[PDB]
């Protein structure tokens, strides 16, 4: 479980997530659960076609009780998991940002470790997750030399973006993204270690 | 001595390889199968890399210890410890 | 190295003797093949195998792989002034003592 | 091994030496814990030799 | 006893014809021997039985 | 009931009688070889067993081969009737002279020429055969060898069943695994395509091949009318026609070839009816016949697959798919229909040494006959002789390489007789022809309800090879096919039957097996109406006392040989019992052994069969005895002499001796032990001594499994052992000259060589210290040489005018002791030596080791430990009568490990040692009702034995502890509970509370401390890697793992890591300079550039990659 969590692959549970906050309008399909949520401010409904073999989790209510069943027509907060399992870090990252995914990973690892009874301080995990999620994928290069879709650390990407903008060149559109330990370590600055 | 500010990998060139080496191998013969000695300019000839023994000319002319930096004209080899054999290279010439 | 040197000497002798373009070009191709093999065996095409159809360890094999010289410098070295023995608990020692 | 380092000839064989004539010793105390000032103890030591 | 000397024998890991137990067993048996010394110097005894 | 004549008397807590003695513990190992070679005894045994056809191994293998012939049919050869001859030399000389115990075999070959009509028959030599000694071992080149059996899945038919996750429908798969040939897989799928996979091909419908044979479509319809899915498949297939079917089959098998009827017709019989190409073992054919109940009434002779087998198999598959319970075929009796299991002992056979040797000689015979047939075809037909045909090199080479490099040829560990017996009885599951560690599933390593009675579930290696190495049960015997059996007595009508029979797995499953421990009346009547029973698989339930059919023999029918001698095994834990069993195989022979006070009754029997103890053959009277040899006079007037090896190095470095325990003028009966080998005392195993133990934490010196020993053991040689080293040097010829051992050696002081004799070797009986010279030799120097001229020139002139180096052999780092003997082999004396050698000399050094700190000790219940400290005899606690204890054990480790059995063992040992006398004037106490009438009165230092699963109960111990005989002083030390009052040796005052004491058996492990301790400051450096050597023997430094680098980085320590990586491992000038600075008072100079970095540079510069430094 810890190996999978750190590697940041597709969760086996792959629980549904609350992409947007709204009025949940869920129709229970005995074969495949179909979940829709009416946005409060407005917009369309995000649709989830999940497997029905599981047992629905609690609905976010004033009580906030685990015994409660997933009641249709209620309201949920953005990013909350609708059913038991694990949320893909990429989805929560894109819909919440880096802070929420960082804290969620820290809490999950701490919980799994406390399950066995062992205790370790959080900072030892913060030092790791800080390095893990320090990459900024770029969709377009525009006025930049680097190939679009190439991983660039946030510091250098920001430096190049500000340099090009200061001279009038258009900025490069990039977004943060995380990776597993293997991919985060395979891309470094020193060539000798990489060859090692 | 032990000061290495940086390390850069450069792409060599024919003249560079000419500069590095101290010989030009010419025959594929290994150590002799009878006298257990290198063959003239073979793949181990002392005239290229260095003496098989330490402080020992091929011909014995300057086999004495008190000789360093002296190349023997009779055999055309240098007199230094066997370690120098470990840090000298040869370059083959291509037609 | 034997193969490369031998083929170079064959090239030199052949060009000295004189011959049409076909043989010289074929011979140059053979030389290029040998150099490619020496800098790396099995990179492209059938790797050379002398014994038991066993691929040979090229020059580039000194760096990659488990025995690659890069990795072996990190697995550790055998040091001096060492010693190993069994351990038995002793309650007559201070904490900073052995 | 004490004789090993003496460097004698081949025909010498060392043997362990045990200089002790005593074999077993034991003691028991006969106490008298009355409130009188005669509170003492009597030692009964037994020894056997080779 | 400190050290013994067996004629016709060069060390302890061997035997001697005519006996029922090897040198180690006789050494173990001799360990039980008890003697008292009056002189403060190495004295020598003999044991000849045929 | 002591079967052996003069075993020591030790009454036992016997409650039940075993109706049969333990069978020959080595009969299993010897029977395979006896069958293989072929002897009258084996033939008589086979006839007794009832087998109709007595067939040997060599005869079978070399008869199934003949008659060979050429394709033209004008020539043929036959050769049968293999017979053996006498021995070359006795076993002792073969082991000592470096020869190999073997014997020649002669085969009478008949050479027939068809067209002429002549016969040429005469004996032919076919090399030597490594005969098996009476102790079931192979002596190769003087080194002992022992081959371990193997577990293989019997070739046959296995009906697998996999449940679909989506369809949720049963898919019945049947797979046939013959010895050699094609594999057939018939699987019913959701699509219903019942097809075949011949040699991992596409699933082609079964009907296609069925018709390919010409099987009439009407017969398909009628024989499969009961089947519905297969009828649908029949109606679904498109291609129809015998020619079309066979051509399609051939194209699927071999596409791109001329499709003709003859090709497919011949290929069918070639792949399914040509015995040579397609063959199955007789075991496989018999098992398949039993499975299908077809061809049961005749003895199997043809070992090829048949069409009726295939049609019956497909009928069985379809019937199983229909869900039927049992199926019937014309000519076959009713049999059940069910899926098979891989982990059932009714399928996993056992191939003994006979099978392996037979296969190896079969390969050799195939290689020989190929060349023989080619030679006869090509050689002249007129004056050809079989002597010129047969080539002996391939078979001899095959057997030699099998004995040498085959993984199933392991050196017989000989720490003690028990270890050797266990190794001979081992059951391997890996190696050549078996599964690997990674591919083998984890489930196979678990127990199976069919293991009861065949393979012990306790004994197993602790390492990763867990579950792959078992051991035969006590009463297990291999059937002539290779299926393990187990004795049973059949209850006919609720009455036990004294007569016994042997049942295999399949027959055992089909019957009802009772419980041995179930009470049974003396007349054979079941007192209990309900008796527990074992059923088909994992099922146990009470049943009336009438339907029960079979009953076990003894409670000890599932334990191994090693596990069978662990008292109170019914109280320990599985892991602890396994640990103790494994520990028992690591004892070290002491100098003065003593038989255990408490131990099972399977000790003397396990020692007699071990082979390490001699025994008289005929009842005679001893005339005289000696420490080196014995002479017994037979009653027929024939004098016989036995020679006993004294102080001969064992196969594992320990010593082995024999001390006769007989007196002059005693009529010794046949079968009576005459001498005791290592770990023996009066013809019974004794791996340790008896020590007085105490259970209490003592000043933390026994903290966390540590142990404390009294100096009395050290000063009395109670646990003193003898270890014999072994060294050898050789002088082999070289192109530059030949080396010769010589007393003289260049530039050496007279004192150094003061021990060497004239011939150049150390005199016997001279003490040697580490670093001393053990044997001298001179190595010539290298100069220019010419093969043809230098030889003559040296012969005539210039003799002994060249330099010589010194390469004398010296004692390694950390060895000492006496020199007991020197063996020298010379080529002049016509002594066989390895090619290219002239003088090989070996020296034996024997050292006596006294138990010291850092030594392992452990009881029989698997409780290891180390000697924490050896206090003086005057400091140990002592009983109220002045008897100091000999060892103290910690108490916190007993309840956590849950090995309470050792406490009971200690109590019983104390009770037996002190002697007891149970009161009987008023009558036998209720708790003493079941005690044997002769066990109520014991003597001091008595001997008792508690068989496993049947021993003294808790009430028995409670009663016995209350009647121990008083000490000679008149007082009793221990109380009823077993505790006693002690007296501290330091304080001198008694402890506030009593402590438990008693005698517990203690062994000695082989993990001594002298081997482990080692130091290295400066010494030889490797020449190729420039690093210090490794290993204690080479006097090399320790390894420095990368985890250590990580730790050093963690602390932030930099200069230390720099030194460890540069100044003490690689840098030559660095080492020299730092050593000189330390020798003087100068500060250590900073390290330099490690050799590793410079080598990496000078190597990477070779790939045209200009690697600069940029010092700037
Ligand atoms: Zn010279």
């Amino acid at each position: 479980r810890v190996q999978e969590l750190f590697e940041a692959r597709v969760p086996r549970g792959k629980a549904p997530i609350a992409d947007v906050t709204g009025r949940v309008r869920l129709e229970d399909g005995e074969r495949f659960y179909k979940i829709t949520i009416v946005p409060d401010d407005g917009g369309e409904e995000v649709v989830y076609d999940k497997i029905s073999k599981r047992q629905r989790l609690r609905v976010f209510k004033h009580e906030d009780g685990s015994e409660r069943v997933l009641s249709d027509g209620d309201h949920v907060e953005v990013g909350q998991q609708l059913m038991e399992g694990s949320a893909d870090p990429h989805e929560v990252l894109r819909v919440q940002g880096p802070r929420e995914v960082q804290i969620h990973l820290v809490r999950e690892v701490q919980e799994v470790y406390r399950a066995q009874g062992v205790s370790i301080h959080d900072k030892h995990i913060e030092v790791i997750v800080r390095q893990m999620l320090r990459r900024v994928t770029i969709i377009d290069s525009g006025s930049t030399e680097f190939l679009p879709g190439s991983l660039i650390d946030r510091a250098e990407f920001e430096a190049e973006n500000r340099r090009v903008v200061a001279e009038g060149g258009e900025p490069a559109a990039g977004r943060p993204v995380l990776m597993g330990i293997t991919k985060a370590s395979l891309a470094t600055d020193s060539w000798l270690s990489a060859a090692s | 001595v032990n000061f290495f500010d940086e390390l850069r990998i450069g792409l060599a060139t024919a003249e560079d390889i000419r500069q590095w080496s101290y010989g030009e191998v010419k025959k594929p013969e290994t150590i002799n199968y009878r006298t257990l000695k290198p063959e003239k300019d073979g793949l181990f000839c002392e005239k290229i890399f260095g003496p098989t023994r330490d402080w020992e000319c091929y011909c014995g002319k300057y086999k004495r210890v008190r000789f360093k930096g002296i190349i023997c004209e009779r055999c055309g080899v240098e007199v230094t410890r066997a370690k120098v054999r470990r840090e000298r290279m040869g370059h083959i010439e291509l037609a | 190295y034997r193969r490369v040197i031998n083929r170079n000497n064959r090239l030199k002798r052949l060009i000295d003797l004189g011959a049409p373009e076909i043989i010289v070009n074929n011979e140059k191709r053979m030389l290029q093949e040998s150099v490619d093999a020496l800098f790396d065996n099995g990179r492209r095409g059938r790797p050379v195998t002398g014994p038991g159809n066993r691929p040979l360890k090229s020059l580039s094999d000194l760096l990659k792989g488990k025995q690659g010289r890069f990795r072996q410098n990190l697995l550790g070295k055998r040091v001096d002034y060492s010693g190993r023995s069994v351990i038995v608990v002793g309650p007559q020692l201070k904490l900073h003592q052995c | 091994v004490q004789n090993r380092a003496s460097g004698a000839e081949i025909g010498r064989i060392p043997v362990d030496s045990i200089y002790s004539p005593v074999l077993k010793v034991t003691y028991k105390v006969d106490a008298t814990r009355v409130e009188q000032r005669t509170d003492f103890d009597k030692l009964i030591l037994d020894v056997e030799t080779k | 006893v400190t050290s013994i000397r067996i004629d016709g024998v060069l060390h302890e890991f061997t035997t001697v014809p005519g006996v029922k137990e090897d040198v180690t067993e006789i050494i173990l048996n001799l360990k039980s021997l008890v003697v008292s010394s009056e002189e403060d110097e190495p004295v020598t005894m003999y044991l000849r039985k045929q | 009931n002591n079967s052996v004549p003069g075993a020591p008397n030790r009454v036992s807590f016997a409650k039940l009688r075993e109706p049969l003695e333990v069978p020959g513990l080595l009969d299993v190992q010897t029977d395979s070889f006896e069958w293989l070679i072929g002897s009258p005894r084996w033939r008589e045994s086979a006839a007794e067993r009832g087998d109709v056809n007595p067939v040997g191994g060599l005869e079978e293998v070399l008869y199934e081969l003949s008659p060979i012939e050429d394709f033209s049919g004008s020539m043929s050869l036959s050769f049968s009737d293999p017979r053996f001859d006498d021995v070359k030399a006795p076993v002792d000389e073969c082991k000592d002279k470096d020869m190999t115990y073997a014997a020649p075999l002669f085969v009478t070959a008949e050479f027939i020429n068809n067209n002429t009509g002549e016969i040429k028959s005469q004996t032919v030599f076919m090399g030597d055969f490594p005969m098996m000694t009476e102790k079931g071992t192979f002596i190769i080149n003087g080194t002992e060898r022992v081959v371990v059996s193997q577990l293989v899945r019997s070739p046959g038919v296995y009906f697998d069943e996999t449940i679909d996750k989506s369809t949720d429908k049963t898919l019945h798969s049947v797979k046939v695994i013959p010895s050699r040939g094609a594999w057939l897989e018939f699987d019913v799928d959701k699509r219903d395509t019942v097809g075949v996979r011949i040699d991992r091909k596409r699933r082609q419908p079964v009907t296609v091949l069925l018709k390919a044979l010409g099987w009439t479509s009407e017969q398909i319809v009628e024989r499969f009318g009961f089947s519905e899915i297969m009828r649908s498949t029949l109606e679904k297939d498109n291609t129809v026609g015998t020619d079309e079917a066979l051509l399609d089959i051939y194209r699927k098998l071999r596409p791109g070839e001329p499709p003709t009827k003859e090709s497919a017709q011949t290929l069918l019989e070639n792949l399914f009816f040509k015995e040579k190409r397609y063959d199955l073992a007789r075991v496989g054919r018999y098992k398949v016949n039993k499975k299908l109940g077809l061809h049961v009434g005749e003895p199997i002779t043809s070992s090829t697959l048949t069409e009726e087998d295939v049609v019956a198999t497909i009928e069985y598959l379809v019937r199983l798919h229909e869900g039927q319970t049992t199926m019937t075929v014309p000519g076959g009796v009713e049999v059940p229909v069910e899926t098979d299991d891989i982990d059932h002992f009714g399928n996993r056979r056992l191939r003994t040494v006979g099978e392996l040797i037979q296969n190896q000689i079969r390969v050799g015979m195939s290689r020989m006959e190929r060349v023989v047939r080619e030679r006869m075809t090509t050689q002249d037909v007129e004056a050809i002789t079989p002597q010129t045909l047969i080539n002996i090199r391939p078979v001899v080479a095959a057997i030699k390489e099998f004995f040498g490099t085959s993984q199933l040829s392991q050196f017989m560990d000989q720490n003690n007789p028990l270890s050797g017996l266990t190794h001979k009885r081992r059951l391997s599951a890996l190696g050549p022809g078996g599964l690997s560690r990674e591919r083998a599933g984890l489930e196979v390593r678990d127990v199976h309800p069919s293991h009861y009675g065949r393979m012990c579930p306790i004994e197993t290696p602790e390492g990763p090879n867990i579950g792959l190495i078992g051991s035969l049960s006590v009463y297990a015997r291999v059937n002539p096919f290779g299926f393990i059996e187990t004795p049973y007595r059949k209850v006919v009508d609720g009455v036990v039957s004294d007569e016994i029979v042997y049942l295999t797995a399949d027959e055992e499953d089909r019957h009802v097996v009772a419980q041995a421990n179930s009470p049974i009346d003396a007349d054979g009547r079941f007192v209990e109406p309900r008796v527990l029973v074992r059923r088909k698989a994992g099922e146990v339930e009470y049943v009336p006392s009438s339907e029960v059919d079979y009953m076990d023999v003894s409670p000890r029918q599932m334990v191994s040989v090693a596990t069978a001698m662990i008292p109170f095994l019914e109280h320990d834990d599985a892991n602890r019992a396994l640990m103790g069993a494994n520990m028992q195989r690591q004892a070290v022979p002491l100098v003065r052994s003593e038989a255990p006070l408490v131990g099972t009754g399977m000790e003397l029997r396990a020692a007699i069969d071990a082979g390490d103890v001699v025994v008289a053959e005929e009842s005679g009277v001893i005339e005289e005895v000696s420490a080196d040899y014995i002479t017994v006079m037979h009653d027929n007037g024939t004098r016989r002499t036995y020679r006993m090896r004294k102080f001969a190095r064992s196969n594992h470095g320990t010593c082995a001796n024999q001390c006769p325990i007989v007196d002059a003028g005693d009529r010794v009966e046949a079968g009576q032990v005459i001498a005791d080998g290592p770990c023996t005392d009066d013809g019974e195993m004794a791996l340790g001594k008896n020590l007085l133990v105490a259970i209490m934490p003592w000043e933390g010196h026994n903290y966390e499994d540590a142990i404390i020993l009294s100096n009395r053991l050290v000063e009395e040689d109670v646990l003193t052992s003898i270890h014999i080293e072994e060294h050898e040097i050789d002088a082999r010829d070289t192109k530059l000259g030949a080396e010769e051992i010589t007393r003289d050696i260049p530039n050496i002081s007279d004192e150094v060589l003061a021990d060497l004799d004239e011939r150049g070797i150390v005199r016997i009986g001279a003490e040697v210290r580490d670093g001393d010279i053990l044997v001298g030799k001179v190595t010539p120097k290298g100069e220019t040489e010419l093969t043809p001229e230098e030889r003559l020139l040296r012969a005539i002139f210039g003799e002994k005018a060249r330099e010589v180096r010194d390469t004398s052999l010296k004692v390694p780092h950390g060895e000492s002791g006496k020199v007991i003997g020197i063996r020298v082999f010379s080529r002049e004396d016509e002594d066989e030596l390895p090619a290219g050698v002239n003088e090989l000399v070996r020296v034996y050094v024997a050292q006596k080791r006294k138990i010291s700190d850092g030594d392992k000790l452990a009881g029989r219940h698997g409780n290891k430990g180390v000697i924490g400290k050896i206090l003086p005899v005057e400091d140990m606690p002592f009983l109220a009568d002045g008897t100091p204890v000999d060892i103290i054990l910690n108490t916190h480790g007993v309840p956590r490990r849950m090995n309470i059995g050792q406490i009971l063992e200690t109590h019983l040992g104390w009770c037996a040692h002190s002697g007891w006398k149970v009161d009987a004037a008023k009558g036998v106490p209720d708790w003493a009702a079941r005690l044997p009438d002769e066990l109520l009165e014991a003597q001091p230092n008595a001997i008792v034995s508690t068989p496993v699963f049947d021993g003294a109960q808790e009430a028995e111990l409670q009663g016995l502890l209350s009647c121990t005989l008083p000490n000679r002083d008149g007082d009793v030390l221990v109380d009823a509970d077993g505790k006693a009052m002690l007296f501290d040796g330091r304080s001198g005052e008694p402890f506030p509370y009593p402590v438990t004491v008693g005698y517990m058996y203690i062994m000695k492990l082989h993990h001594l401390v002298d081997d482990k301790i080692h130091a290295r400051s400066t010494g030889p450096y490797s020449m190729i890697t420039q690093q210090p050597l490794g290993g204690k023997a080479q006097f090399g430094g320790q390894r420095f793992g990368e985890m250590e680098c990580w730790a050093m980085q963690a602390y932030g320590a930099a200069y230390t890591l720099q030194e460890l990586l540069t100044i003490k491992s690689d840098d030559t000038v660095g080492r020299v300079k730092v050593y000189e600075a330390i020798v003087k008072g100068e500060n250590i100079p900073e390290p330099g550039i490690p050799e590793s970095f410079k080598v990496l540079l000078k190597e990477l510069q070779s790939l045209c990659l200009n690697v600069e430094v940029l010092s700037s």
